[PDB]
RNA sequence: CACGGGUGACGGGGAAUCAGGGUUCGAUUCCGGAGAGGGAGCCUGAGAAACGGCUACCACAUCCAAGGAAGGCAGCAGGCGCGCAAAUUACCCACUCCCGACCCGGGGAGGUAGUGACGAAAAAUAACAAUACAGGACUCUUUCGAGGCCCUGUAAUUGGAAUGAGUCCACUUUAAAUCCUUUAACGAGGAUCCAUUGGAGGGCAAGUCUGGUGCCAGCAGCCGCGGUAAUUCCAGCUCCAA
């Protein structure tokens, strides 16, 4: 504190209430602009329809072709370049299928080698991509 | 080898009964039945076993002790005066009707629709 | 609106650092010394120790000759004496802070059976506890987490329904006797 | 391009899993862990090797 | 800091994280408020602007002979839609009480069961003995080796001893059942009656092992790894965390 009077409670409280808005986490959490820009809308998971599969070129030094899916959501209709996590799991994902889409753990931020991808794919047509990778379950055909 | 002790003895003249918590010790066997409980309380208290009603056994862990409640009425008329009909039907002197509850509700809502003497003619 | 408790509490608290080598060393030594089942068995005794030490610090922060302080101190010393970790001459609220997880694990019924010596090993004592061969004051104890009181320490013996005690033999002995009589005729 | 999906996963050699005696679990696993950590080994000079250390 | 606006705000007792201070949540079983699709108005009645009461308008929707009639599950179950997201169209007034002309009747309030890995507590998946071995406090021996009063561990080596999980008669439980506890008879040596979930460069405990791939596939929350000897990918073995 700077003003150390005996009755400066409204001064200290109003100064701290003004200066909380310059924090990055507080303003993002307490304004609706970030919640509007979020495609999930304050949700942890979201289902969406596959429409096309995208080969995204990688960033600087690491040079590769990541495999993403243009997901159109149901709850909003927004488009997400969702990420296919494991090896060889793009072949399980076909066109016009409902897939479950989650975050990647950096709370809405692009991670590592992949430019402009915040979200990833968990389940494929009510069958999990982890079980499709391990070989436990089969795609329902 | 079955031993019955009584705890918390009380005489209800306002209910015309005796009451106690029954402690049964039965090493080497399972939980003894309520008929044998009533017979052993009858030969203990020198009364007829018809007035003795015992319910609510809980067996301790390990398997050598149970806890149950029982009352000893003066007469069967007093037992039918203040004793629940379900515990009377446990032994068989009372028999409840077999009209099921949802069908009774349906019959009541059907009798609610028709006004007059024909409420009896709605049912069957 | 239903008639039930909804009252529960976690008896264990996980530590702040997951991969401390010295902490895993100490907990592994504790489990290998006193015959435990997991790290949660260490953590719940550590959290009860945290409860007792927090109550002890809350009593030491109070002033002397306070009635709540004297009552809670005498009650906590009575609890430590009756569980038998603290001595009956050592009972003072300043000595509660100098108390340890090893002395808490010494009062386990598994460890008490091992120290009385009716079992061969600590895990064999745990097998006896699981298979219900022992009793405490005519009551069969099936769970090794029984905090044995000092008053009820000397009453530990074999249960009545036990082939290791005075009872009927087990399934293996009955099957071997039946196979022997069938082979004999 | 998206034609190389699952290339290495397809072209690795399919090695069958070796049959193995089942591991003891729970308190017996932690007891056997304590026995292989402490009471077997002796303090030796030099740098002590790890559990999975091989050469 | 009025007024106005927003609330992804019913308020409180309280919940979580917590040194001391705070921060976040509280629709949710207790108290008070509001409401029965959206407003508005009224009869009865001590008490209602009541909706398992009516009267009109709007939205939705049923039958009709085309004149007309009837509806309000943000009650209990259940169905559609919406979704990342949530149970049985069960049994009973026996426990708790409530109402009635009342000891007798009624109560989807409530109680008990079916689903249930939201979560909390306890807690099986082995232990012992004998052989071979690998070693430690003694004695002896310069070392090599030896005796066991004392040991500790390992090895699909062998051996009986003890039990559930399950099966299942019988009590007990209960309004009637179910489950727990008890109890006969079965039930275990790869005790196949087989425990998984993640990782092994550092943070962060744990292989510079082997084969393939060769900036490709992919791994990687951060730094980074892969460009033909990968401690970081994909598989086997081993190990580590719970
Ligand atoms: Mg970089
Ligand atoms: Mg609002
Ligand atoms: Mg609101
Ligand atoms: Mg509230
Ligand atoms: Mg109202
Ligand atoms: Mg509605
Ligand atoms: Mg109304
Ligand atoms: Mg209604
Ligand atoms: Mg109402
Ligand atoms: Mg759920
Ligand atoms: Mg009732
Ligand atoms: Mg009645
Ligand atoms: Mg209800
Ligand atoms: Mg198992
Ligand atoms: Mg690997
Ligand atoms: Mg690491
Ligand atoms: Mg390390
Ligand atoms: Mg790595």
């Amino acid at each position: 504190g700077k003003c150390r009077g005996l009755r400066t409670a409204r001064k200290l409280r109003s100064h701290r209430r003004d200066q909380k808005w310059h924090d990055k986490q507080y303003k993002k959490a307490h304004l609706g602009t970030a919640l509007k820009a979020n495609p999930f809308g304050g949700a942890s998971h979201a289902k969406g329809i596959v429409l096309e599969k995208v080969g995204v070129e990688a960033k600087q030094p690491n040079s590769a072709i990541r495999k993403c899916v243009r997901v159109q959501l149901i709850k909003n209709g927004k488009k997400i370049t969702a990420f296919v996590p494991n090896d060889g799991c793009l072949n399980f994902i076909e066109e016009n299928d409902e897939v479950l889409v989650a975050g990647f753990g950096r709370k809405g931020h692009a991670v590592g080698d992949i430019p402009g991808v915040r979200f990833k794919v968990v389940k494929v047509a009510n069958v999990s991509l982890l079980a499709l990778y391990k070989g436990k379950k089969e795609r329902p055909r | 080898t079955v031993t019955i002790r009584t705890r918390k003895f009380m005489t209800n003249r306002l209910l015309q009964r005796k009451q106690m918590v029954i402690d049964v010790l039965h090493p080497g066997k399972a939980t003894v039945p309520k008929t044998e409980i009533r017979e052993k309380l009858a030969k203990m208290y020198k009364t007829t076993p018809d007035v003795i009603f015992v319910f609510g056994f809980r067996t301790h862990f390990g398997g050598g002790k149970t806890t149950g409640f029982g009352m000893i009425y003066d007469s069967l008329d007093y037992a039918k005066k203040n004793e629940p009909k379900h515990r009377l039907a446990r032994h068989g002197l009372y028999e409840k009707k077999k009209t099921s509850r949802k069908q009774r509700k349906e019959r009541k809502n059907r009798m609610k629709k028709v006004r007059g003497t024909a409420k009896a003619n709605v049912g069957a | 609106p239903v008639a039930r408790s909804w009252v529960c509490r976690k008896t264990y608290v996980t530590p702040r650092r997951p991969f401390e080598k010295s902490r895993l060393d100490q907990e592994l030594k504790l489990i290998g010394e006193y015959g435990l089942r997991n790290k949660r068995e260490v953590w719940r005794v550590k959290f009860t120790l945290a409860k007792i030490r927090k109550a002890a610090r809350e009593l030491l922060t109070l002033d002397e000759k306070d009635p709540r302080r004297l009552f809670e101190g005498n009650a906590l010393l009575r609890r430590l004496v009756r569980i038998g970790v603290l001595d009956e001459g050592k009972m003072k609220l300043d000595y509660i802070l100098g108390l340890k997880i090893e002395d808490f694990l010494e009062r386990r019924l598994q460890t008490q059976v091992f120290k009385l010596g009716l079992a061969k090993s600590i895990h064999h004592a745990r097998v006896l506890i699981r298979q219900r061969h022992i009793r405490v004051r005519k009551q069969v104890v099936n769970i090794p987490s029984f905090i044995v009181r000092l008053d009820s320490q000397k009453h530990i013996d074999f249960s009545l329904r036990s082939p290791y005690g005075g009872g009927r033999p087990g399934r293996v002995k009955r099957k071997n006797a039946k196979k022997g009589q069938g082979g004999a005729g | 391009s998206l034609a190389r999906v699952g290339k290495v996963r397809g072209q690795t050699l399919k090695v069958a899993k070796q049959e193995k005696k089942k591991k003891r679990t729970g308190r017996a696993k932690r007891r056997m862990q304590y026995n292989r950590r402490f009471v077997n080994v002796v303090p030796t000079f030099g740098k002590k090797k790890g559990p999975n250390a091989n050469s």
